[PDB]
């Protein structure tokens, strides 16, 4: 779900 | 953890997919395509690199991925470019892209993490360090820690680090759409409020994970932006960010602060890369790859969560607690 | 496994969340709130129940959750209601809601899976069996399996099962927004084509996971809807659905079939519960809790994926392969  | 071993046997899997790690497939298909199609992110890197790359300058890139940024430095006439990439498959694919662009004599891709990179792997210290390993939280992929490791060991005092500055922000928001899918009261006369005992007012959650794009829904910012911290990638390190900070926020609007919204801005000279929803309105890919982060707000620690309510002009104190590695944080009304 | 055990020491966790399993917190915060605020879904169950619940009727529900549907049966005046909930903490919360609505005399909640439910746990066989355990894929949470097991063991010949019918649909779509975040060409004169090797044209992915709401983006349907299968919950069995089916699809439009879109319809009498985007334009919470599912389409099995391109009036043959439990499927152009 996107970044990290 | 091969993709084909994670799939029911009755379902066909094409050869190109069979043996690649399932986690790689997942990551690539979640954000890599969006990232590569963020034209403004690509333009940011190109324009900053254009100011520093001469035929005499060596370039080291951390985290090659598709090799795009490495290709840019070579396109700009760099003396040499070394890119490192932890994923074995992505490293293969980056070399294929390099050959497809006829820059095989200019760019070397090394399969390893940047921590394993040693001075013997480069012709000499690089004139430019290049990276794009920002998360939805700016430091969410440990960008500063990796840049710091390289900076301590392989660079020289004249090395240009791109990008140079980053700032992480928070702002309390009212957002009915978010509220609608993160809370419940009841249906008609039927009370369901005890489901609220489990409301997650601790975790940082990316807006994408809620299936929401902030630009697309109505939300009110209830104060001026709060600067959580600022970093200079050529001199800061993670311990420069205090484990606990306090912020005094004056309410500029009245309403319920359902959540804290988090976004950031990265700059180098005059150029800016921002994830503020107000800046990404016509950048769908950026919202899909970075988006913004959210944390639901609880006013106290009762058996049920308490809404944080703002009255315009009042001061509200938040305590910001960071994790040890500064990747995760939490904001609590005091 | 407790929430507090996965969180950095420096981040405060309220007592209400501390011991609860991180899987419960995640599921509840991701889907349960949206689910309970799906007002049309609640109305659907109330109106169907209203046709069958009398002061004489006993009601069994599978999957209590917050207790909402069991509370509805009680409100309509059921003689007795038993609900089973597999999560221990959710079971406790349902009991709390039941008390808050003064219905402790009518609704009992048992902590266990429906497969462990035995006739000794009930006053008598129920006149009504009730469940809402549908996924984004209709059968994605094993709805048919759990109902069948109960149907084999605990019911009587005149038991009404709610809801009665379900139909799973698929339709090929062109969607530029989806294409922009699921594929790459390059940036300016830099070719990145080889990243396409990892395009996941196998998995069923929820629209929500792509960060997109089908209602909010432009997409074209390229043929009439395809009925994958239909079920009658009072007589169908898993093996009624073949391990493999073929569908001959006629292109009603010319265009690129970027993906197969999957949605379903559940009915009982005149009442309908649909996840077709057209039917959820004004139902945000449904789109967040169920939404639709997508599968990216590859034409062949070469080193890079090949676009499926539809010419109007022509027909295209798809092989549908289902997993053993029918939870998963895959559409492949032949
Ligand atoms: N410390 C590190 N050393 C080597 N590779 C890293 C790394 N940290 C992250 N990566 C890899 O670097 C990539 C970052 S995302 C790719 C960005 C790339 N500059 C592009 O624009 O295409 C990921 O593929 C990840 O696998
Ligand atoms: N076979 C089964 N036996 C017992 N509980 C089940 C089950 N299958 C799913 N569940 C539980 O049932 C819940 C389904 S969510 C539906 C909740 C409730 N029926 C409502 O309408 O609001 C989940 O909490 C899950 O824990």
């Amino acid at each position: 779900s996107g970044r990290g | 953890d091969a993709f084909v071993n994670r799939i029911d046997r009755n379902i066909p899997v094409p050869a190109r997919l069979r043996h690649t790690p399932v986690s790689l497939i997942e990551a690539v298909n979640d954000f890599h395509y969006a990232m590569m199609n963020d034209e403004e992110r690509n333009n940011f890197y190109y324009e900053v690199l254009k100011k520093h790359v001469t035929p005499e300058t060596g370039v080291l890139e951390i985290g090659a991925g598709s090799g795009l940024l490495s290709l840019m430095a070579a396109k700009l006439g760099a003396k040499w470019v070394v890119a490192v990439e932890g994923s074995e498959e992505l490293a293969k694919l980056a070399r294929e892209n390099i050959r497809a662009n006829n820059m095989e004599h200019q760019v070397k891709v090394l399969h390893m993490m940047s921590t394993e990179l040693k001075s013997k792997h480069l012709p000499e210290p690089p004139d430019v360090l290049l990276s794009e390993i920002f998360g939805t939280m700016m430091l969410g992929e440990s960008a500063l820690d990796y840049v710091v490791d390289v900076r301590n060991r392989l660079l020289k005092p004249t090395t240009k680090i791109i990008p140079q500055f980053g700032t992480q922000y928070a702002v309390p928001i009212e957002c009915d759409a978010l509220h609608r899918i993160s809370s419940v009261s009841g249906w008609r006369d039927l009370d369901l409020k005890h489901m609220m005992t489990l409301q997650d007012t601790v975790s940082i959650v990316f807006a994408k994970h809620y299936g929401i794009r902030m630009n697309s829904v109505n939300f009110r910012r209830l104060s001026d932006p709060i600067e959580l911290f600022r970093v200079d990638f050529s001199s800061s390190n993670r311990n420069d960010i205090p484990r606990r900070k306090h912020f005094d926020v004056v309410a500029k609007e009245s309403g319920t602060a359902h959540a804290m919204l988090f976004y950031w801005k990265v700059t180098d000279d005059e150029f800016v890369m921002s994830t503020d929803p107000e800046d990404t309105v016509n950048n769908f890919p950026r919202d899909m790859q970075w988006g913004q982060a959210l944390q639901l707000l609880d006013a106290s620690n009762g058996p049920l969560p308490t809404p944080v309510v703002f009255t315009e002009g009042k001061n509200y104190n938040f305590e910001c607690n960071f994790s040890g590695d500064r990747v995760i944080l939490h904001m609590q009304l005091c």
